[PDB]
């Protein structure tokens, strides 16, 4: 596991975690190209 | 008509009708950005009335354009400046109209003495939104703006 | 002969590309590529794209995260999360990024948030490294 | 000549009885939105 | 027929045509970003394809659940799009209500929840929404696998319809399959894995998993704008036949009552 | 003469296209700076009733368009802008207003006095 | 026309001749929604003769109301059951024609008159859709619906 999928913390959202980080590491010249791809509006069926 | 024509010939203050507005029901239901009268104007409205009127033409106008950009797409698209100003226009042609005691013989409500300044006040609100949370329906064959709001709670009671 | 696939969701790195050896920081734990390399695919960690190529080619490209896939075709899949450029980022701010990491990571408010704050660490860590 | 703003809308035809029908279905859809904050509103002010 | 009302007609076909012509510019926009964007795109699926690909993925027949994985968008006018997505929908839906697989309609798009809103409407697994509402995210595309994730629903498989945009005109509407990881238990293909862990096994499932919703949603996304656009084309197409018989009777009719109140008052003058 | 040869090119162009206007969504850059010399028309197209100005000075404001200067000002508030600019002009480039006037001919020089003194005013406006 | 107008009160039946289902290549080409009188009544013409009348005439009404949207709009957003009852009337325009043996000396495919009891029955078939499948070039020109099963059958052939 890890120390996120050992307390049981999704892989997965390590990812999205390591690409919050990533864009953390945008350049100046890839800040924007990191905003790029950046949104998200899916919302999921409730009642 | 020829005869129309005769008429706005010397017609020195127009009030035209909009009976397309009656069959939507409106009541009052004139031709708003349609008729002509002299005491709309800056020099004579005073600055702000005649510019807040012109305003409502303008906005009017964009509430029959889009309306039919809509009837193509529709309020799916409606954006942040046009579903605002779509539900601006609907709440302006709601308060619009209102029913008479004369009237209220068959559109039941009583007259409203409509004050100029409140007129005018209920136009500026409205210009800032004064029922963006609320629903136009009160402003329409309403009297003062205010009661509007009185009557969009007593809504919000027998809802 | 490999078949590199390198190439970030948005750009590419390797398209298909015939190499030798190449590795970088993985999840799933790093290893050169080599032919008896099972088919198989790894869970990615901040790495540098370090490839033995074939020619006469060691092309460091910083990784961040993703998954790199070769099959029993050496079909080396390394789609990328974040491929970092060479200039992708200014030393200090990895710097200042691991500090925050830090004292957020001493501000780590519980095991959710201090796993949060515990990825930042070690992801700052190979910003650092790869500074390093 | 000249086309109108809502040209099609100011003749109204099937596609004007739809341009009709779609402001109620999304006008009624804004309309209960404001109704429920209105409700929530007055749910806030009883206390 | 009114000169009013027939020109009432006539204009509103001429804001209509304008209309279109404005609305299938806007879509050549979007589907071009799209086809620009779909390259590197297209070779991401590829690769996320070829992940299980690599292997003959023979699943748990036993599997006593499937997956409706169903992904429409928020947006329409795209014609066909959702209508034959609904088509291979309740096709695969008969399919697997034969194997009584207990799959759920995975929902993204409410053009969906419409095909859902009556077909089987409670086997809506869950319904993610905005599909469309900016052009596609993989970030989104993740962060709606992450709510599947976050979802139970052990799926020991899985179909996704997408619209293969084969060609700018030719969009494949196929379905993509997907497994589960524990039906991956039993593989010698597994076997012929590279000492993997099966949670890490698992997981990078989902990851590739997810890789693959973000690629068939830009391809179908980008059959949408392409759709939507050449749609708009072809709708512009109908409405200058219309008008060009609209205009024709319309000439008629303007000199036909012209004419024809000339009549009126010629014969006035000949009461005279 | 002039100043009319550039707005009837650009307010055809932004006519040319109007209708993307509608959407406005994605405009592309071309269009979109077409349509907000436009959008900057637009606000300047409005008159006033019984409310004649001076025609070089009309130039002048359709000339700060053609510098561009013009492209920064809110469309909503442009009008007053180029009104205030209007004003600081008849004040102070009133010298600058007659000297084109009775020139009738534009001096590079000159014109470039009024496109600084059009820029104080509406950059400090 | 004053003329027709006037003749409108004159005789029993107004058959008013459609050109524009001729253009639908209509076979023969009466007016579907116009010719009429008052020889219509489920009084007379029964529940059955007189309701499927009724219900043809809400079909074609629905039918050629659609058409205005579909001008452009073709399909493209027709409703599941509007989509259904336009392609039904679609088939319904096409299966209430037959062909005419007079016409059949020029046109060479046998022209005849069903009983009306067997109209009423074949359109019962349609109305259900007994048929829905079979297509309105099927259903073009038909008289018997089992010929025009049969037609169906042939199509397939």
């Amino acid at each position: 596991v890890a120390y996120w999928r050992q307390a049981g913390l999704s892989y997965i959202r390590y990812s999205q975690i390591c690409a919050k980080a990533v864009r953390d590491a945008l350049k100046t010249e890839f800040k924007a190209n990191a905003m790029k791809t950046s949104g998200s509006t899916i919302k999921i069926v409730k009642v | 008509d020829p005869a129309p024509a005769t008429t706005f010939a010397h017609l020195d203050a127009t009030t035209v009708l909009s009976r397309a507005i009656a069959e939507l029901g409106i009541y009052p239901a004139v031709d708003p950005l349609d008729s002509t009268s002299r005491i709309m104007d800056p020099n004579i409205v005073g600055s702000e009335h005649y510019d807040v009127a012109r305003g409502v033409q303008k906005i009017l106008q964009d509430y029959k354009s889009l309306q039919d950009i809509i009837a193509i797409l529709g309020m799916d698209e409606l954006s942040e400046e046009d579903k605002l100003t779509v539900s601006r226009a609907r709440k302006i042609q709601r308060f619009l109209s209102q029913p008479f005691q004369v009237a209220e013989v068959f559109t039941g409500h009583l007259g409203k003495l409509v004050p100029l300044k409140e007129t005018i006040k209920g136009f500026q609100q409205i210009l800032a939104g004064e029922y963006d949370h609320l629903p136009e329906q009160a402003f329409y064959m309403v009297g003062p703006i205010e009661e509007a709001v009185a009557k969009a709670d007593k809504l919000a009671e027998e809802h | 002969q490999m078949s590199f696939t390198f190439a970030s969701p948005t750009q590419v790195f390797f398209n298909s590309a015939n190499v030798r050896q190449v590795d970088v920081p993985t999840q799933t734990g790093a290893f050169g590529i080599l032919a008896a390399h099972v088919p198989t695919l790894q869970v990615l960690r901040p790495g540098l794209v370090v490839v033995h190529a074939e020619d006469g080619t060691t092309s460091k490209y910083f990784v961040s995260s993703g998954s790199v896939t070769v099959n029993a075709d050496s079909s080396v899949q390394l789609l990328a999360e974040e491929a970092v450029t060479l200039d992708m980022l200014d030393l200090g701010a990895a710097k200042a990024n691991l500090e925050k990491a830090q004292s957020e990571l001493l501000g780590a408010a519980d095991e959710a948030t201090r796993a949060e704050i515990q990825i930042r660490i070690e992801a700052n860590e190979a910003l650092v490294k790869a500074l390093e | 000549v000249r086309s109108s703003a809502g040209a099609v809308r100011d003749a109204g035809g099937a596609f004007g009885k739809r341009e009709q029908a779609e402001e109620e279905r999304y006008f009624r859809a804004r309309a209960k939105e404001q109704l429920a904050a209105l409700k929530k509103h007055h749910e806030n002010e009883i206390s | 027929a009114t000169l009013k009302d027939i020109t009432r007609r006539l204009k509103s076909i001429k804001n209509i045509q304008k209309i279109t012509k404005s609305m299938k510019m806007v879509a050549a926009a979007k589907y071009a970003r799209a086809e620009r964007e779909l390259k590197p795109a297209r070779v991401y699926g590829v690769g996320s394809l070829a992940l299980y690909e690599k292997a003959d993925i023979k699943t748990p027949e036993d599997k006593k659940k499937h997956l409706i994985i169903g992904v429409s968008s928020d947006r329409g006018l795209c014609g066909a799009i959702h209508s034959s997505v609904a088509k291979q929908m309740k096709s695969e839906a008969a399919n697997l209500a034969a194997a009584g697989k207990e799959v759920k309609i995975i929902g993204v798009g409410d053009k969906i929840r419409s095909i859902l809103h009556r077909t089987h409407s409670d086997q809506f697994l869950v319904t993610f929404k905005e599909v469309g509402r900016r052009p596609p995210t993989f970030g989104d595309a993740s962060v709606i696998a992450l709510e599947l994730l976050n979802s139970g629903y052990e799926f020991d498989e899985g179909s996704i319809i997408f619209n293969r945009f084969r060609s700018v005109i030719s969009y494949k509407t196929e379905e993509k399959p997907i497994f589960s990881l524990d039906t991956i238990s039993s593989a010698e293909s597994m076997s012929i894995y590279d000492d993997i862990d099966a949670d890490v096994l698992r997981n990078y499932q989902e990851y590739s998993l997810a890789n693959i919703i973000y690629y068939s949603l830009k391809e179908s996304t980008t059959s949408e704008q392409s759709a939507r656009m050449t749609a708009m084309d072809n709708a512009s197409k109908n409405a200058s036949e219309m008008i060009d018989k609209l205009t024709l009777t319309f000439n008629r009719t303007r000199q036909a009552v012209i004419t024809k109140e000339l009549i009126e008052i010629i014969s006035g003058a000949a009461a005279l | 003469k002039q100043v009319a040869g550039t707005m009837k090119l650009e307010l055809a162009q932004y006519r040319e296209v109007a209708a993307f206007a509608q959407f406005g969504s994605d405009l592309d850059a071309a269009t979109q700076q077409l349509l907000s010399r436009g959008v900057r028309l637009t606000e300047l197209l409005k008159q006033g009733q019984y409310s004649p100005m001076a025609i070089e000075e009309q130039v002048a404001v359709i000339y700060a368009g053609v510098r561009g200067y013009l492209d920064k000002l809110e469309p909503s508030k442009i009008t007053k802008f180029e009104n205030a600019f209007l004003s600081h002009v008849i004040s102070q480039h009133q010298a600058l207003l007659g000297k084109i006037r009775t020139d009738g001919k534009i001096s590079e020089e000159s014109d470039a006095k009024l496109k600084e003194i059009v820029t104080n005013f509406l950059a400090g406006f």
